[PDB]
């Protein structure tokens, strides 16, 4: 029909998954992070260093 | 299973396995108060149904799960 | 309820599920749902520290397995005076 | 009654296919259609819990193939009254 | 009034309106909506009878794949229900 | 005129460069500056068939290397009146 | 619309394919259908020179592979008055 | 009346009338023209609903090619233009 | 409309669900619900050509995955004047 | 009880077992038992969506292990107006 | 103080927690809470040079571990007189 | 002059630090910041053609690493008045 | 209320960093700072249980890196009244 | 009054006061405290603005590592809160 | 006034004024001196806040060395002494 | 236009040569001259950005080997207010 054009050469834009970094371990629960286990910031030695 | 009218929500505290305890809710079985983990819906609460025993463990999600009573369903037409 | 939490995810199947859990968990107030753009959705919640903590943890672990799930979730215990501009 | 069924998908062709399933398979009210952005199109309906369940299963197994298909899908039975003003 | 709702979405308005023109030229149908979903998802919404909708969407698929990043979804509805009608802008 | 020429590109800078080449390449009036979302920007010019054809070809092959690049370049000559909602 | 766009082929199949390609691809006027004899079929359009050019390109690229195909596709830049009464 | 156009052209009218029989046997299509192109080419126009015309043309292209010299040229037109109608007997 | 749509299957869940899709997709009147015997069950609906077309599309696409499956999907745009005395 | 379910099997040991479970599960009405022919037997049940769902699932899983068992079982949430001809 | 501190990130938990660190570390006035779209969210604070310095230190060091992480951390000791009309 | 210089970046913080480089390098005044969508951010500066060129050079050479980086930064010394509606 | 948060660390640089986290992240009273000897520096705060939990998590993930970092950290919710005179 | 609290601790008072002199010479800031934590941990506490505190602590780290057993912790606080102020001897 | 001292010395004043431009473009620093050492050495004094001066000197040391013969000598002074002020124009 | 061009060279011969080139090849204003010391001589001109660019091009061109040759030519496009006491 109406002559379109191709151009581009690279198709879809390179969208990055904002989720990345990781590297270290999330800061001892209580601030974010799902799943997991450990303790409700119990008096247990874990407490802060619950990990 | 225990017929049970939701009463109120709870608040967190200093226990570790709360990662799976999932917002305990105070419910009433018609006699006195009780609390059970909300699996699907509590609201103010018209009439829901509550499951305990060891079934509660696999009713809540894990064999090792620490519970004695879990709400399991909602009765749409309820009961006087 | 000065204590503030917020649940952010991709798509609002987990967002409304987490917000339902938020309101489901305690006497917390949902103050705002925001469409980030690009698929992220955020739901704000206000209350006291313990109630907000219980709500946020319940909703986060409930929504981690629905659809595409949570992205991140943490809590602010003593939010700054700029919260009113922030909302 | 307040039973909240809802569907997320990529591109609204499956969104409205699921809406057609909503309105034809079950007798529920379609309360919302939201463009999240980033391709997420969302349909929101309210009705009877069993009726909403039939609606959502029909919507899933109808629109899961069309185009990019559905992305996330789950049912809400008794949403909190606090959630309603946000919707 | 052809209640049958055909509609298709694609990457950007070039393929979208090329498909729209293909539908309105190959078939005598009335398009009712152009929607920006977001993130490149742009959709054309047309009403017509089942055969006319079928021909229109076939033409749109034929003329839309070879332009831009191309078509994505190409399914239709033959008998849309009343309740979907408000979602079409009532 | 009734001829519609129109182009997308990824990024607003190539879009305005292409529209600039539109408006000096041939006698043409531009009618649309649409933000598709996600980076697609569409330019809509209105004029007679020869002017729009030459202008679009010039703008496209001048904008191919500009910025991120073009998207599509085909043009319709005698649009149906039914494209009025595109206005 | 003095520009005279013109198509010949073998049989009405490519002929009317060219004709509706004319009137659907571009906003130009079809003035005539004629049967030469021996299978050659004639379609005559009028319009702006650029519009006529686009239309004839559309038809010549759309109708050649259907039926026995195109035979004579050619247009007139500046048609004379004298031929019009003989049309 | 359904504007959807089916037309079939053949060498000799035996396959043309076979196509017309497929038309009038398949779907709600009314033959609006039986014309002799010239030099032996015979072609038939039917009009009707889009799906009806599509099914009819399918039947013709299934039962026309192997009859004598057979089918030479068929197609479908989905949404024919208003200006084409003068060329269709006006 | 005199178009007839027909489905054979092994069982009634396939038959009844196929008929539900039959009538939900478009306006078609179910006329025949016939138990052949030996497990064969058939549904016959009446409607116009496009309606029967799309409706039997939906019916097959809803019924395929029940029991041993749909046995035969078949439609006629218009049966002869002499078929219906033995409908 | 507009919501409709139905249990179909080979032989009516599982059919009457499933129908017993149907009536056993909720305030559902068994509207008809039909001999398909060739050994298939169908039992219809009417009610609301939740009650019908519970009944059908209970009966299906109960009857899958008796004799030769179920063949298929699904539910219709919003049956069409043709249900009265269908019964 | 005319120093501007800026953070981009993917999501709002990173943004809001980074802003909380922004304002807790030193005296800085949050001025901008802008949703770019496509997942990008940015925070802009105003304060003196050392205050913005240390505050953006704390903000990055609090935000790094949320979502896919902070995208860009950047500050200017004093933007030009001509930037703020488009703040 | 009348020149309009343009800068494009992946995100707005690089874009506006580039705009700072614009307005701080040469005697050029920026007329706009625009969020394209999906993260694309453009800034439009206005001034003398040599000043615009030098400013764009400075900003591009400054902002390769800032944020995720640049996309497009080209200039027209004489954008049309017809581009002004797009400005 | 009486909720006892407390931190031990090696060198008081992390001790006062955790104290800063105490006083900025949550609204609690700092009841004591003790030099045990042997490098152990201890901070003692009282407040609301959830607020104290937020405070202690902030103090941990803030001061665990500085210098020798924290050594031991745990929360006390409802300390015995007999303990209070000793503190 | 520069509220920014810089402070660093080390092994014994030689490196401690050498860092103190480095801070008070390289920068014009006021040290407010010298504390004996115990077991060799001795700490210097200085107030100033954020830039001055930064320069002072950088100088202290530079001049303290090469004396005695050396510096251990070298972090600062830009905006100390009111409640920490009693812990500074109010 | 911020006593934090930045000073940059170069061969020839083209790099000196490039450094001064980096000064007056980076941060809240006011050039308090432009002096010719002798034999071609040109150096510039600016004063301001510690972080501001540090950032400015950073910008100068980023944009000064490759200009003509380029930078010869730069530094920062954090907390300059009172007795130095007479040497700084008094 | 206050763009500041300036050049430095050994001996004031090429300095005044290229200053004449400044005022002889572009419409710039000579704000002054300076004798650095030890044979180093600089000249300071002001004008339009492109004009000053062309001027310094010509000046460095005419200064290149005459006498002891050029040391450093330079152009700043937007000098700051604080620089005026230094010029």
């Amino acid at each position: 029909r109406n002559p379109s054009r191709a151009g581009f050469m690279g198709a879809m834009p390179p969208v990055d998954n904002k989720r990345n970094d990781e590297t270290e371990k999330p800061d001892f629960l209580i601030t974010g992070s799902s799943g997991n286990t450990r303790d409700g910031q119990l008096v247990t030695f874990s407490g802060g260093a619950r990990g | 299973m225990l017929i049970c009218k939701v009463l109120k929500p709870l608040v967190s505290t200093n226990r570790i396995p709360g990662f799976e305890h999932k917002h305990l809710q105070v419910v009433l079985d018609g006699s006195s108060n009780k609390v059970a983990v909300d699996a699907v819906g509590c609201k103010p609460g018209d009439w829901v149904i509550c499951v305990g025993s060891s079934a509660a463990r696999e009713a809540a999600g894990s064999k090792s799960y620490p519970s004695d009573l879990t709400i399991v369903g909602i009765i749409d037409h309820w009961d006087p | 309820g000065i204590a503030l939490g917020m649940i952010e995810t991709r798509g609002l199947v987990p967002a409304i599920e987490a917000a339902d859990a938020m309101t489901k968990a305690a006497e917390v107030r949902l103050i705002g749902r925001e469409f980030v753009g690009g698929g992220y959705v955020t739901v704000l919640v206000r209350g006291e520290t313990g109630a907000v903590n219980a709500a946020v943890r319940a909703g986060a672990d409930a929504c981690e397995r629905v659809g595409d799930g949570l992205v991140a979730a943490h809590i602010i215990a003593r939010p700054h005076r700029e919260v009113e501009p922030a909302l």
